[PDB]
């Protein structure tokens, strides 16, 4: 079918043959399928699904990066990304606790520019941890 | 005879204009529905619920016109 | 028995008008130009439903408990929270008037719309044969009287906050100076302001009126034109659709009232 | 046109409407009640454990 | 008879214009609502609220037209 | 006499306006169907199913107009 | 004579066109309002004020036409 | 249509129903929500003070 | 006599509206086809088959209009 | 008959087409106003002054029609 | 006599509506053809082939309208 | 008497069509003006100059239409 | 002999609708031509060739409309 | 009476439709011109030289309509 690769900018996250995927994007989550388009750009905090031969999936956290999409062998360049069983529901719940504190502890636009990213990273973890249970 | 040949024109204009209005309104709305269903197929049922809600809004006034058209057709002649 | 679709529609488009110059009942073919000719039927329905709103809300408000609420108290606190959240979205002043105003508008309009779901001939039949009244119709919110009466109260309330702090300060300063602080655009922008300002409440009235008036009309048309074995299949879908219509119209009348007054004060 | 017939037709229409409403509107109604109940209960139980 | 006859057409034109105006306006507005719902699935309860906000104002004037058309056909006839 | 040619004119009005309605409605709807299918050629059957559904809605009012226009041309 | 129904026809055409203009203008304007509100959902209270500002300009001539139509319908005719 | 003295009677009725809701219905409602919120927030405070 | 003078007018209006509707509908559909093809030409024959599939339903109603216009012009006369 | 009713009809045409023009022109212009205000939420004062500048010219030519229609209804007829 | 007045008017309506339809349809189709040609030059001949294929169907009904308009003008009247 | 009483109608048609044309043309043109001002805000005093360059060409024809309409009302009729 | 005065009206409708069609079609076409020139300024003498190839098809029907209307106005009338 | 009157009516319809055509066409074309100016400002003196060329064609056909309108009013009287 097609080949996919993922890196966390200080770690390799995935490399191998794959059938289909589902990923986040420049504005929000998006249903991806093979053979549709030729161009590429950035990633908002989210996650990715990797369905391989015989129909076996895996679920990876994507904290931020860029996505190629166009090529047969595609790859995801992520400034930070964590494997689906390196992370856990407890870790995402800690992220929830952090983000819900920081929402109460952020009061200006300049600091909310960071608080919103922290919340987005937490929410991305909270969606990947639920998708991990499949 | 003289009286009736204008009443069907009145009904005709009512229903024609209402039909074009409703058709193109639902056209715009459902075109956005299919555009949205192209990004995330998983949300196709949720967006289908939203689509029928807003579509219920779209046809409101045209339905009034259509009802009076039926009234003229079967009571005023 | 001279029943026809147009005659049937004629019977159903008539209020129970009572002329207060002699305190006599006005039969349908007899309509005077005088002002003091209060309509009994829809007005009675209107005040009865408003009283129903107040009675249920008082029978819960006189007891409401802070534990896990009962299954009836919970519905009333849900509507209370819905109105409170809608007001709190659109208002920042401290006046407590906005919230009960919106609550009464929402529930009263809702109940008056809800009357439109009934079979068109049930209560009018019972009025004609059991009692002897010449006519009856069941939807108060399908009246210009109800809708524009509520709208006119809202208009008074608009000028209330527009003439409090705004009135001594802003209203004068805004009308004279803004937008461009010119002598020639005072009259022109006053004309624009006048027509816009007066259309704000009248539109509330006619919006809600049009929806209920036409829904009652649709039920009447189905009953009058089609034979009994075929009425059902076209009557049911309209009722299902009109549930959505009545909910939305109650909501919108409430919402636009809140927005008007909020802009009047803040 | 007969008016007794119109009343009969209105009766059939009303029955069908009422059955439709009972079988699609009322089953999901109590969702908000459940939401408030569960939220309140979990919060209060956690607070109880916090005190001990 | 023309006094009776011509107001049927007058009400007809009012209601046809009301139908087209309302239908197309709601079509455009609801189409933007649907695409917005498509991109951000979490904000549907917010965009729906603002959608009803704006829809009330869009349908303000068409309700004027359609109500007065009904008035013309049934009151003065 | 003067009656029947005016009936033909009224039938022309309804059925031409209905032509406009249905044609432009399906034009807009199928325009989004084709751009979405060009973006998603693997999902053509799914979007085409949706296209039948919303086709039913888009021509709901237009087919009412067209049928009643048939009653004005041929049923009187 | 026919002056009554001709005056109603004039007012009817004017008010129906006013309904067209107001409905579609507010439709376009509110569609852009919602497209802006989806993108920056924390700016709803600000965009919703600018919407007041320009919506007030949109409806001016249509509302004048509606008032004058009511004048012809009820004062003149 | 039928603009009637009913409109003025109903204006008075509108303000009377507003007054009835203003005096009797609305004032007694506010307290319960705040009490229920307070008894959940204090537990979070207690957990923080335990950890501290 | 007057019959033919009005019947040619009726056929004219029907076929004129049919022409406008059919032409502009296919215009809208084909534009998106061409743009999508420019992005990726591998789909051109496929999308052109889809194009005929949809264009048939576009021409459904306008050829009812054209057939009845030709009937009025050559058979009612 | 023919003197007054034609003047009311002429004023109806003038002010109805003025309603269409003014409403839809300001709708198109204000849509871009709000899009710009969504892209540059620090520029709203600047863009609304530019909007006033363009708005004056958009409204200017319909206002001749509105005032002249008022002339026709109240001065001539 | 009474024939040629209305027969010329019928032909005029026919060809005027055809002139609207063909012009607008080819406008949309050619606009997308040109933005495709700007997007990918060196595919101009292929896209022009598709462009003529679609244009043939766009001009189908309008050319029937033009032919029968010429027939009415230069054969019937 | 009908001769000048219909000249008022003629001027109504002329300058109302001029009104809608001018209004919508300036609307589209100013919409692109504002989007350009949003993309390059440091560039407004140049693009506004171009806007005034081409707005005169847009109004060149409608202004003479409006002038001839005013002439028809006040000079001729 | 009343025959002339309808013939001028019949020429007027043809040339007016032809003006609308042939102006808006070339507007839509040349707008895309100008954006294509904005992206690829070194290709302008190629896109001019394509633009004049397509504009002659846009002006196929409208110039016949003008030709026959200008014929009716002078040769027949 | 009503020959000289209907000549003015014919000129009214002619020049009104011509005004719509010219105004809308140049509105679209100049909007695309301004977008091209916004994207590459130092390239304006070339795009403007292309604009006037295209604008000449756009108004070429409305302007003979306008010329015949003034001919109908003043010369034919």
């Amino acid at each position: 079918t097609y080949h996919l690769d993922v890196v966390s900018a200080e770690q390799q996250m995935f490399s191998g043959l794959v059938e289909k995927i589902q990923v986040t994007g420049s504005e929000g989550e998006l249903g991806i399928y093979p053979g549709h388009a030729p161009l590429l750009t950035a990633i908002k905090p989210g996650m990715i699904r990797i369905v391989k031969q015989h129909g076996h999936e895996e679920f990876i956290y994507l904290s931020g990066g860029i996505l190629e999409v166009q090529p047969g062998n595609v790859t995801v360049l992520a400034d930070t990304a964590i494997r689906g069983q390196d992370l856990d529901e407890a870790r995402a719940m800690e992220a929830k606790r952090k983000a819900e504190e920081h929402i109460s502890s952020s009061h200006g636009d300049v600091d909310y520019a960071q608080a919103s990213a922290e919340l987005a990273k937490a929410i991305a973890q909270l969606r990947v941890i639920e998708l991990t249970k499949k | 005879n003289l009286n009736m040949d204008l009443l069907y024109m009145a009904a005709a204009v009512m229903m024609g204009l209402a039909a074009i209005g409703a058709a193109i309104g639902i056209g715009i709305l459902g075109g956005k529905f299919l555009e949205g269903a192209a990004r995330q197929p998983d949300l196709i049922p949720l967006l289908r619920t939203q689509f029928f809600i807003v579509m219920g809004l779209v046809d409101a006034i045209p339905m009034i016109a259509v009802g009076l058209g039926l009234y003229v057709m079967f009571a005023v002649a | 028995e001279n029943m026809t679709p147009q005659d049937y529609i004629g019977h159903h488009l008539n209020n129970l008008q009572l002329d207060l110059r002699t305190f006599a009942s006005l039969v349908d073919p007899q309509n005077p130009p005088a002002y003091w000719t209060i309509n009994i039927d829809s007005f009675m329905f209107s005040v009865v439903l408003g009283l129903l709103f107040l009675v249920l809300f008082r029978s819960v408000a006189k007891k409401a408990t802070s534990g896990v609420p009962g299954k009836f108290q919970t519905a009333i606190e849900l509507v209370i929270g819905f109105v409170n959240g809608s007001v709190k979205d659109m208002y920042h002043g401290k006046s407590k008037l906005i919230a009960p105003l919106a609550l009464t508008i929402f529930v009263w309009v809702f109940l008056m719309n809800l009357m439109d779901l009934l079979p068109i001939d049930l209560l009018p039949y019972i009025a004609e044969h059991v009692l002897g009244l010449p006519a009856l119709r069941v939807v108060p919110s399908a009246d210009v009287n109800v809708t524009l009466s509520m709208a006119l109260g809202v208009f008074i309330l608009i000028l209330f906050y527009s003439i409090k702090m705004k009135g001594i300060g802003g209203f004068t300063k805004e009308l004279t100076l803004q937008p461009f602080n010119h002598w020639a655009f005072i009259p022109v922008n006053l004309i624009l302001e006048g027509v816009s300002l007066l259309s704000k409440p009248v539109s509330l009235g006619l919006r809600l009126f049009g929806n209920m008036y036409a829904g009652e009309l649709i039920f009447i048309l189905i009953a009058g034109l089609l034979p009994w074995w075929s009425q059902w299949i076209l009557n049911v879908p309209w009722a299902i659709f009109h549930i959505l219509i009545i909910t939305l119209q109650a909501f919108i009348f409430m919402v636009l009232t809140i927005v008007y007054l909020s802009m009047a004060s803040e | 046109m007969n008016l007794n017939a119109t009343i009969l037709g209105q009766a059939i229409a009303f029955v069908l409407f009422v059955l439709f409403a009972m079988k699609y509107v009322w089953p999901p109604l109590m969702a908000a009640i459940e939401k408030r109940q569960k939220e309140i209960a979990d919060g209060l139980a956690s607070a109880e454990r916090a005190h001990k």
